[PDB]
């Protein structure tokens, strides 16, 4: 039960599977741009409005 | 005819995020089916006369 991703999640960088999915996620960030050793992210499902 | 391999390869993802068996226009349900514990959704196309 995650409403929001706070951008602390995505000041890290060594993210490499987001297991994100089935959650109660309002939206993603754009600070996912920041990640790039994520190779799979699950995002299927939530309340993802866009990606 | 069907293995538990057959169902390791017929092992699939759906459109909730579940293990699902795509299991289509069978002559009935296999134990083998049953076999399978890590199992999370089950895909019956019409195989009648089932019990």
């Amino acid at each position: 039960r995650i409403e929001a991703l706070p951008p602390e999640l995505f000041q890290c960088r060594k993210l490499r599977a987001l297991h994100l999915g089935n959650n109660v996620l309002q939206s993603l960030p754009s600070r996912v741009g920041e990640l790039t050793n994520l190779t799979q992210i699950e995002l299927r499902g939530n309340r993802l409005e866009c990606l | 005819e069907w293995t538990p391999d057959k169902l390791r390869q017929k092992l699939q993802t759906n459109a909730h995020n579940r293990l699902e068996l795509p299991l289509i226009m069978l002559s009935g349900l296999p134990d083998t089916v049953f076999e399978i514990t890590e199992l999370q959704s089950l895909k019956l196309e019409i195989i009648k006369n089932v019990m």
